[PDB]
């Protein structure tokens, strides 16, 4: 029941990207979307419109001691910009 | 016996507006540089 919940909310049609690359060309992928592809969802079966809230960026330390492993793994890092920012770059 | 009293009544509140100005300072950076560590929670996971 979870996963049939899960895939009727967020396995919607305009939620995906049908991407090809290499030897096709655009027309028949389009036919093909067209005959196979259609009509994933067009739905929201509640009208509530699922969203992104901005999630925070804190500063903390975990630290998991296990003195028997032979090596020592650290991450450390700072709060990136995003996607869209162009600083990324 | 005293001829000193003025002037050590002078340093007297002198240093005592000092201490509780500069008391306060050093009390807030040693509760910053501690609550760094007492907001620490340790966790025991043993494989069982």
């Amino acid at each position: 029941t979870d996963l049939t919940d899960y895939l009727n909310r967020h396995y919607k049609a305009p939620r995906m990207v049908l991407a090809a690359a290499g030897g096709v060309e655009h027309q028949q992928l389009l036919d093909l979307a067209q005959k196979h592809l259609s009509s994933v969802s067009r739905v929201y079966e509640e009208d509530a419109v699922p969203g992104l809230t901005p999630c925070r960026f804190t500063g903390s330390e975990i630290r998991h001691r296990d003195d028997a492993l032979p090596l020592a793994h650290v991450a450390i890092a700072v709060e990136g910009p995003g996607w869209a920012n162009p600083d990324n770059v | 016996s005293e001829p000193e009293h003025d002037h050590r009544k002078r340093m007297g509140l002198k240093m005592l507006l000092m201490m509780g100005l500069l008391l306060p300072l050093t009390y807030a950076m040693k509760r910053h540089k501690w609550s760094v560590l007492k907001s620490r929670k340790l966790a025991y996971r043993p494989p069982k």
